[PDB]
């Protein structure tokens, strides 16, 4: 049986090596979050640093691709960081050949694209990652595009990968039955990133602290990520309520 | 089955088995080290003598590359020294283009990108070998180690071969009594001590013990070899500590 | 090289090429023979730069030859003037270009008709009763503009040519040293060898 | 490009697929080619399971590769036209640069070198094709019958034959061709291949192809009714 | 390293079938319905757009795409496939016709050079055949509107109606019912919502319904004017709204 | 390597057969029959469309025949997508020797070229053969008019009367019973309907499931047309000869 | 097992087969010795033929003026390996002026076996070397593996039977390190070493193959009666 | 425009008796009218008992003699130690010469 | 299946070893070295009694001073005969000399091993090359697919080589003549050929420095022939 060795078709029309890709996805066990608010996009991930002679300042699965643009992963570093620089590459291409700054959606398109090509192309393998894009596009206002192994891409007013994306996704769904609306309603970036905590400690049902998370903002014109002090003070303002 | 006979092939877990193959290689090597300390970072290696006609201090294992990192790498030797090779590749086109010498993150991904780019393709084979490597850039001191998979992290100390959990606790107890820092130059002695504390796994053949290390106040943030008095030194520290 | 004609009358198309070979202030060959004969009923003669000539003469016999194997067919005298046409519009745009100028005699047996073609080292291909490269030309398509008759004999043909070489004899500067004549008509190709 | 080694050695020493090439030149028609005191005939079975063809147009089993010397063959037909064009091909070259036609030997060398090379290159696999290569050297009397193979291999052959029943009439022939006085006429030489190709093939009708090569340049195929009177005659006499 | 795959991955099996192909048919049949109908005036069509989570917006994932303004493509199968194979095409009609002809290329043809692309999937080394059959809908002066399937293998064939995927059985038993050749292109957008109910469980209104029409040129989509030859699009894309419009309707 | 998943599609059998080129004869031999009669004035050729639906276009359809200059034109019998391939290719090669020459290309010189990429694909690059088989109907001054096919294997052959596809035994078996030499061309319009109707999987052979051209040089004084026929054409040819 | 189709596959257990397979074929080659002192640099090598009417297989190969090596294993492999060390020793006199260390020599050789382990369609060397040589840093001897492994001694051997000589120069290696200015004294250590590495076979004059390098010592080989001296 | 070539000066001068041969050549070395070395050799042993020089453009005279006793070298190595004979030293060094015959070594060479 | 240059636990080539065995099958080739000349002598083996042996080439010119022999697969032979002639012949260009036996013989091997995944395959064939050079005389070598060659005093390869060294090994000495060794050859080839020895089913050929080197007529050959036969009866 060595359909299920290269990404050719099986009997019944599936593709293996692509579902074992997926697997792959999850090898990390870390689950990462990503809502949009009026002004921003938040993304956030857990950061499970288990061996105490790690220097926690190097443990990432968020990267920054351009100055707009900030990408989480769900899978294994190896396979996450490969996905990032060629994002940023091609990011940076793209504002030299067409004079201006890669929306999030098309570098979501452009990213995906390579996937495809893995799976229909015998000697290049999946990559064993799941890519959430974020930014404040200055078109489409704040924006999440995610990719996957299979080639996949689709646009999210909220979306959650991970172990227990399940129990995060239905979380956030009924949050948004609720509020009848497709962003969280509210002015600084600082209470988006409070609700997105607070939604992921409820969905979770666990505790944390300022170094058990990874937290990505992106607003017009910059996207950054937050420190353990930054994270700390969100974290004293979602306890003092 | 037969996952396992192909790199870049996914089992039904999305592991790699060709990568985990490869692991089993280097877990076979002896055991090689790196601390970091105040100011840069420190790195060791045991060198088993397999007989008494090898020349002591001519069979060096631990590399330079451009003129402020070092390697050390335990596993298939010859794999090690490829992956130096393309490092020193990567780092002399990052000082012709940008004239600064390549800082150790960007190094760090350098070697990363490479080492998994070779478990992309079935027409290559992973590398065999676990590498720790590090030195001191515009940002201070950097220590970090890489594996066949491409995974690499920052470490305030780093082991690996066949002594890597006795290497480990060991390197665990200085990160916790030493909370402010631990000098170069006692960064050395310790470095000894924890060779020899994990040549205990190995302890068939005798050994010889080889140092490096950058600092920015020892050695002028350039990479050079602990020799001499400075050897010997460390040497007796360990010694005194095992007894 | 330098002197080729060629006249197409009723039956047969007539080529006549100059014998001499000169290099500097020295006429190497009084007895050159510029033609080859691509097929049965195919006769191309040759003039232009040194060396080019032979080469470029012998590579279209190859490949005529080559086809005539291959379909164990003679290709009409019209197709192999277009193949030749085509390899010097080739030509033309190369690193060096073939420096050499054609006429093609040929008796179409499935028509049973003479045909000639004057072919350029440009590529420029014309039919027509009577042909000339060079400063040939300039005295005998006057002179055959006068006398030639579309309804000649092969006779009749070969005095019109030479009144043609009579002509060339008493006004051109270079001494050509007389020219070999060929007829080809629905027979093949034969030499004349008193002229 | 695709580099594969498909012709590779086996454990015993042998080249499968140089030799599986072989077995398709055994399910092949039949060829034969006699060389007589002044002439080489090439006769060639062809199978009357195909009703209805057009003879005028269906490619002919003997070729001219030039004026002076033709090539038949047993094996695949697609593959032969290859071997047939580069011949082709060579000849003209050989008189381009030589100024002189090829010899027999020469074209047959060349042939079977081209065959050679198809057998230790990578991405390809061997020709499953067998020729007679038969002639007359320029300005030369003497005949000459040549075979190849497959494998690259060539040798010079007073008679032979190659495809489907061979092994019969290479029998036949072994008997009835006399080394010290070959058929003296072109009748004789005729009438022999015809004979010969009678042990194996069916009816003497449109089953027999027969074409006789003189020296300069002096090849003619004999008509279906040329060919059946050696049929007759031959007959007539068996009946003793 | 180096694409060492030079060898072809769909081969003839013994009893004369191409794997590959069948295979590849196979994740056609389990993709999602979609239908095309030919009318007199126009060519519609249509597909459900199955949302993967409710968090998602299925605005921004197209199903139904504009290849050039005259004609427009919708897919069963695999979308990663269907996606790519737009962006080929939408290139291959600039490419190998407008920038030779300064026009767009008729429907045939374009599908032509799609159906080409999809046949060297399945000859050429080291890769697997698309796992999309194609709907494609076009207009063009010379023939007319037109309506093409291209399946896998590369085979192409003109269809006055007809589905694929998921429940095509029993929606081009449904077709032919209905389909005559007199129909206007509002009844074929009629026949359209209808058929596709059949194939769609959940919701059915607008926003989980995708439907593209190529009909009269859209002056108004042109975004210029003054060039009295250039008349706009006749591909649009209907709108949420224009949808549910006609299922109140139905 | 890649060595694991190579099919090895250009090998010998033990018995000397190539696999690929048996099994993509296999696969032909499950397509709609296709028919070529060659008269003394003219040829037919005639093929049957694989199962239709009764809502496909069958006027601006082809799928079986196809033109490759105004001399020359196929019928086709496996896969139509790996036969456009060979179409384009052979409606170049005709255009090249055109431009060479100054003269319509000789139809086997055509055949010989298409039939010799196939032969190519069968020896060399490790690619699978192309599942088609061809039948050739076309005029040249040298031979008049002339019949040929040819198949995955690279090989071609001359016919007065010939059928590839499905049913290609009884097909053959009919026609060599009621050709002969001196036929005309309406004579062979008969002649290839009667045979497809008899060896057809249907239930009965109707005008929506077939195509059906003539080369004649029933123009105007020694010059060649071809005649693509119709739908309405092809029902009126059906109800002419009484099989509907 | 099946592990062992390529070099491009690990066991799970870690191992190279295919490597190993080529370090196999060291093993049935024949016993060559290397030694050392401070002042020069020796090789022996025992000799293999046919059969009686053959010549015997030379082992010994000239790479510079101050460098050369010796053979055990697949002769063609030598070769090529040998051949790319003349052209390295070579470039290093032509660009730099400079005669090409003996450590970096083994360097070269490391990176050049470890190119055919870890990529498709190529093949380990199967071929051990010795390599002898006399630098600015004075004598040397180098052990070369086609694993890519190089390893600097004071002596060494490789070949069938090899582990009575290596046993033998372990024990000797305080006497032989100390023979300075003495060619005839370090050759005899070394073919004496060679000896506990026969079997039913004695050093004949057709047979051995001795090799000397060192401080005013050329690389020159010796055969035939020019080796009678030792036996 | 960048010209390739120089002129170094120089002479020299090469004569064969019986049973032995000479090859002799100044040291000076020049550009135009000033003196670069007042003691440059260009007259070099190759090894096998040949002498050479090749006097003109010294860049190119350096470059052949260095190329030449390189040749010298690898003769050694393909051809068991065997000893290049001056014919065939003379017919190698044609060679070398002719090889650059469209951008030439700018010297008289003579061993 | 497997790659082409895979070795086999053992540590050998796997196509090589293979090859070796494909050489085992061909005909005999025997070559003998003396102080006045080397001998090559073949058994031709006509496949069948119509095929006209003396078209049967199995001994050929390399140069005017080396020639060659050959048993295995015969037609892999020719390239490598090319090769041979090519280098011989470029040697003299550039250096006005012929070129030694050993540099010829070891230039023929150089190509042995350019196969894998270059060539698909070893050679399926060994070759005799014999000759003359002023520096090391009379020299007989055995080339192999291996890449290796050996030297030989005397050399016997293909399906009688086994039974013909043995014999090779008892008879030579190093002061045979050359018509000594013209005769041990014709000896040992009639004892291990099926079919019985005649100046048609085997031919001889040798190189000496005077005339270079030469294939025997048939005539010349059924002398020695003839002339063995009455030596061996004489006692
Ligand atoms: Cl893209």
């Amino acid at each position: 049986g060595y359909d299920r060795h290269i990404t050719i078709f099986s009997p019944e029309g599936r593709l293996y090596q692509v579902e074992y890709a997926f697997k792959a996805t999850n090898q990390t066990n870390i689950n990462s979050l990503a809502v949009r608010g009026k002004d921003c996009t938040v993304v956030i991930s857990q950061k499970k640093v288990p061996d105490k002679l790690l220097d926690p300042t190097t443990v990432s699965y968020i990267f920054c691709i351009s100055r707009t643009i900030g990408m989480v992963v769900n899978g294994p570093i190896p396979d996450a960081r490969n996905a990032a620089l060629r994002a940023k590459a091609e990011a940076a291409e793209f504002r030299y050949k067409y004079g201006y700054d890669m929306p999030c959606d098309v570098l979501a398109k452009r990213m995906a694209n390579l996937s495809q090509i893995y799976t229909q192309r015998a000697y290049m393998r999946p990559l064993g990652v799941i890519l959430t894009f974020v930014s404040v596009d200055e078109e489409l206002g704040p924006s999440i595009y995610k990719t996957d192994p299979a080639g996949y891409y689709v646009g999210y007013k909220a979306t959650a990968t991970g172990p227990k994306q399940q129990e995060i996704t239905t979380n956030l769904e009924n949050h948004f039955k609720k509020s009848k609306i497709d962003h969280i309603n509210e002015e600084s970036w600082e209470k988006v990133v409070e609700f997105a905590i607070t939604h992921m400690i409820d969905a979770l049902g666990t505790e944390f602290s300022k170094n058990d998370l990874e937290v990505g903002v992106a607003t017009k014109d910059k996207f950054f990520t937050l420190s353990a002090e930054n994270i700390e003070e969100r974290l004293v303002a979602i306890a003092e309520q | 089955t037969g996952y396992d006979l192909s790199n870049s092939v996914f089992s039904p877990d999305g592991r790699n088995f060709q990568v985990e193959y490869a692991v089993k290689a280097v877990e076979n090597g002896t055991t090689s080290i790196g601390i970091k300390c105040n100011d840069g970072v420190v790195f060791a290696v045991e060198k088993l003598i397999t007989s008494k006609l090898l020349v002591p201090q001519k069979n060096v294992k631990i590399q330079v590359v451009d003129r402020h990192i070092g390697c050390v790498y335990s596993g298939l030797i010859p794999d090690g020294r490829h992956l130096v090779n393309r490092g020193r590749e990567e780092a002399a086109s990052f000082k012709k283009l940008y004239k600064t010498p390549i800082p150790i993150p960007a190094f760090a991904d350098r070697l990363g990108q490479y080492v998994q780019a070779h478990t992309l393709y079935n027409s290559v084979r992973p590398f065999g070998v676990s590498t720790i490597f590090g030195g001191v850039d515009k940002n201070g001191a950097h220590l970090y180690m890489l594996e066949p998979s491409g995974s690499y992290w920052g470490y305030k100390g780093a082991a690996t071969g066949k002594g890597r959990q006795s290497a480990k606790a060991e390197l665990e107890k200085l990160v916790d009594h030493h909370p402010e820092g631990l000098s170069a130059r006692e960064a050395v002695k310790q470095a000894a001590k924890i060779i020899y504390l994990a040549h205990e796994d190995n302890k068939e053949k005798d050994f010889e013990l080889e140092i490096s290390w950058c600092s920015l106040s020892e050695t002028n943030g350039l990479h050079k070899f602990v020799k001499g008095d400075l050897l010997q030194e460390a040497i007796d520290f360990a010694q005194k500590e095992i007894n | 090289m330098d002197i080729i004609l060629g006249i197409r009358v009723q039956d047969s198309v007539i080529l006549a090429s100059s014998k001499a070979v000169t290099r500097g202030i020295s006429v190497l060959k009084d007895s050159d023979d510029k033609t080859r004969q691509l097929s049965p009923h195919t006769l191309m003669s040759f003039a232009g730069e040194a060396g080019d000539t032979v080469q470029f003469a012998e590579y279209i016999q190859a490949n005529i030859q080559l086809y005539s194997i291959r379909e164990d067919y003679e290709l009409s005298p019209q197709a192999v003037s277009s193949f030749v046409r085509q390899e010097l519009a080739k030509s033309i745009r190369s690193r060096r270009p073939y420096q050499v100028n054609v006429l093609i005699g040929g008796y179409d047996k499935k028509k049973n008709k003479p045909e000639l073609y004057q072919i350029d080292y440009l590529g420029t291909k014309v039919e027509l009763p009577y042909g000339a490269h060079g400063y040939s030309g300039f005295y005998t398509f006057s002179l055959l503009d006068h006398h030639y008759r579309p309804d000649m004999t092969t006779e009749e043909g070969l005095d019109l040519l030479k009144l043609c070489v009579q002509e060339l004899e008493k006004r051109m500067p270079m001494d050509f040293k007389g020219v070999i004549v060929k007829i080809v008509d629905k027979d093949g190709i034969r030499q004349v060898d008193d002229f | 490009g695709y580099d594969r080694a498909l012709s590779i050695f086996s454990p015993d020493g042998h080249i499968f697929q140089v030799e599986y090439a072989l077995e398709a030149v055994k399910r092949g028609t039949c060829a034969v080619g006699v060389k007589g005191k002044n002439c080489v005939v090439l006769g060639c079975e062809r199978r009357s399971t195909l009703k209805l063809q057009d003879t005028r147009i269906t490619p002919s089993k003997v070729s001219k590769i030039d004026s002076h010397v033709v090539l038949s063959f047993s094996g695949l037909n697609a593959d032969s036209r290859i071997l047939i064009e580069k011949a082709r091909v060579e000849a003209q070259s050989h008189r381009l640069t030589l100024e002189d036609p090829v010899t027999v030997e020469y074209l047959t060398r060349y042939v079977a070198g081209v065959q050679q090379r198809y057998t230790q290159s990578g991405g390809v696999r061997p020709f499953g094709v067998s020729t007679l290569i038969a002639g007359f050297d320029p300005r030369d009397d003497e005949p000459k019958l040549y075979q190849t193979e497959p494998s690259g291999i060539y040798s010079s052959w007073s008679a032979q034959t190659i495809g489907r029943n061979s092994k019969t009439v290479r029998e036949f022939l072994e008997k009835n061709y006399d080394r010290k006085e070959p058929p003296a006429t072109v009748e004789e030489c005729v009438k022999l291949t015809v004979r010969s190709l009678l042990e194996v093939v069916q009816t003497g009708a449109k089953n027999i192809e027969i074409t006789v090569v003189k020296p300069d340049s002096d090849i003619v195929a004999l008509s279906s009714e040329e060919i059946n009177q050696y049929v007759t005659q031959i007959e007539q006499e068996k009946q003793e | 390293m180096t694409d060492r795959y030079s060898f072809s991955l769909t081969t003839f099996s013994p009893s004369g079938k191409l794997g590959q192909i069948d295979y590849a048919l196979t994740a056609v049949k389990q993709g999602v319905t979609s239908l095309g109908i030919k009318a007199t005036n126009g060519v519609v069509i249509a597909t459900e757009k199955k949302s993967s989570s409710p968090l998602a917006m299925s605005e921004t994932l197209s199903k139904v795409s504009l290849l050039t303004p005259d004609i427009g493509a919708v897919y069963s199968g695999m979308g990663p496939d269907y996606r790519v194979l737009v962006d080929k095409s939408r290139k291959v009609a600039h490419t190998s016709y407008k920038r030779i002809y300064g026009e767009y290329p008729p429907t045939k043809l374009l599908v032509s050079e799609v159906a080409k692309i999809m046949q060297e999937a399945t000859q050429s080394g080291g890769v697997r055949p698309f796992g999309v059959s194609l709907l494609i809908a076009g207009h063009d002066e010379f023939n007319g509107f037109s309506l093409y399937q291209v399946d896998p293998s590369g085979s192409y064939f003109p269809w006055k109606a007809t589905a694929i995927g998921k429940g095509s059985v029993a929606a081009k038993t449904f077709l032919e019912k209905r389909w005559n050749d007199e129909l206007e292109l509002e009844d074929a957008i009629h026949i359209a919502l209808l058929t596709l109910k059949e194939s769609v469980e959940g919701e059915f209104n607008g926003d989980t319904i995708e439907l593209a029409i190529i009909g009269d040129e859209n002056p108004d989509l042109l975004g210029y004017t003054g060039i009295p030859t250039d008349k706009g699009p006749r591909f649009r894309k209907l709108t949420s709204q224009e949808i549910n419009d006609r299922l109140e309707a139905l | 390597g890649s060595r694991r998943y190579d099919s090895r599609t250009t090998i010998f059998s033990p018995e000397g057969r190539l696999y690929q080129v048996e099994y993509a004869l296999e696969s032909i031999s499950h397509a709609g029959t296709a028919i070529g009669i060659m008269a003394s004035d003219g040829i037919v050729l005639a093929a049957e469309r694989k199962v239709t639906s009764t809502l496909l276009e069958q006027d601006t359809s082809t799928e079986k025949l196809y033109k490759l200059n105004d001399k020359i034109a196929v019928a086709v019998a496996g896969l139509t997508a790996d036969a456009e391939i060979l179409i384009n290719t052979a409606r170049i090669h005709a255009q090249n020797y055109l431009k060479t020459y100054n003269e319509d290309i000789p139809v086997e010189i055509l055949v010989r070229r298409l039939s010799d990429i196939k032969q190519g694909y069968t020896q060399h690059g490790g690619l699978r053969p192309f599942g088609v088989s061809f039948i050739y109907a076309g005029y040249d001054d040298r031979y008049g008019y002339q019949l040929y096919t040819s198949n995955p294997s690279g090989n071609y052959t001359g016919w007065k009367a010939i059928s590839v596809g499905a049913n290609t035994s009884a097909a053959q078996t009919l026609l060599q019973m009621d050709y002969k030499d001196d036929m005309k061309v309406d004579d062979a319009i008969e002649l290839a309907l009667k045979t497809l109707s008899k060896t057809t999987d249907s239930s009965a052979l109707t005008y929506d499931r077939l195509e059906f051209a003539t080369i004649r040089k029933g123009a105007n004084d020694g010059e060649v047309y071809q005649k693509i026929f119709k739908p309405q054409e092809i029902k009126d040819i059906l109800v002419k000869t009484g099989i509907t | 097992n099946n592990y062992d189709g390529d070099t491009v596959t690990f066991s799970p257990t870690g191992r190279l087969f295919q490597v190993e397979y080529a370090l196999e074929a060291i093993k049935q080659g024949s016993v060559t010795v290397g030694l050392r002192s401070n002042t020069h640099a020796v090789l022996v090598a025992l000799k293999r033929n046919a059969d009686e009417l053959s010549s015997y297989q030379k082992k010994i190969i000239k790479c510079d003026e101050h460098m050369g090596l010796s053979l055990a294993g697949l002769a063609p492999d030598a070769r090529v390996l040998s051949n790319y060390l003349r052209q390295q020793c070579n470039y290093s006199s032509l660009v730099f002026n400079r005669k090409l260390a003996v450590e970096r020599a083994g360097h070269l050789l490391c990176d050049k076996a470890q190119k055919n382990t870890q990529s498709y369609g190529g093949r380990p060397y199967g071929v051990g070397l010795l390599i002898i040589g006399y630098d600015k840093s004075g004598a040397h001897l180098l052990e070369f593996q086609p694993s890519g492994n190089v390893t600097e001694l004071y002596g060494t051997a490789i070949g069938a039977r090899s582990q009575g000589a290596k046993t033998y120069l372990e024990r000797t290696l305080d006497t032989f390190i100390k023979i300075d200015g003495n060619p005839d004294e370090l050759i005899k250590a070394g073919v004496e070493a060679i000896s506990q590495s026969l079997r039913d076979e004695s050093l004949t004059v057709d047979n051995l193959s001795i090799a000397i390098v060192g401080k005013d010592t050329p690389f020159t080989i010796y055969d035939g009666e020019a080796v009678a001296k030792y036996i | 425009q960048f010209n390739p070539y120089g002129d170094n000066g120089g002479t020299i001068l090469g004569i064969a008796g019986e049973d032995f041969a000479v090859l002799a050549g100044d040291t000076r070395n020049i550009t135009d009218y000033s003196i670069n070395s007042r003691y440059e050799p260009k007259v070099f042993d190759c090894g096998d008992n040949i002498v050479m020089s090749a006097n003109g453009f010294a860049a190119d005279g350096d470059a052949l003699v260095k190329r030449f006793k390189n040749s010298v070298k690898w003769y050694h190595f393909d051809h068991n130690d065997k000893k290049l004979s001056i014919n065939s030293a003379a017919r190698n060094i044609q060679h070398l010469l002719y090889g650059k015959r469209f951008f030439p070594y700018y010297v008289h060479t003579i061993i | 299946d497997r790659g082409v240059s895979t070795f086999s636990p053992e540590g050998r080539l796997f196509q090589v070893e293979y090859s070796l065995e494909a050489i085992k099958l061909g005909s005999t080739a025997i070559g003998i070295a003396t102080k006045e000349g080397v001998v090559l002598g073949v058994e031709k083996r006509a496949t069948s009694p119509l095929l006209e042996s003396d078209s049967i080439e199995k001994i050929v010119e390399i140069d005017r001073h080396i020639g060659c022999a050959m048993s295995g697969l015969t037609a892999d032979a020719r390239s490598m005969i090319e090769h041979a002639r090519t280098a011989a012949v470029t040697h003299n260009l550039y250096y006005d000399e012929d070129i030694n036996v050993e540099s010829l013989t070891q230039s023929v091997c150089d190509l042995a091993l350019r196969f894998g995944e270059l060539m698909s395959r070893p050679f399926g064939v060994a070759l005799l090359i014999a000759g003359h050079d002023a520096d090391d005389g009379y020299q007989l070598f055995h080339a192999e697919p291996s890449g290796t060659f050996y030297r030989y005093n005397a050399k016997a390869i293909g399906s009688g080589s086994e039974g013909a060294q043995a014999e090779l090994l008892n008879e030579w000495h190093s002061s045979l003549t050359l018509k000594e060794a013209e005769l041990l050859v014709l000896k040992i080839l009639k004892q291990v050929m099926e079919e019985k020895l005649d100046e048609n089913n085997a031919q001889l050929s040798c190189i000496t420095k005077q005339d270079g080197f030469k294939i025997y007529d048939n005539e010349k050959t059924a002398e020695l022939i003839k002339e063995l036969k009455e030596k061996e009866a004489a006692e």
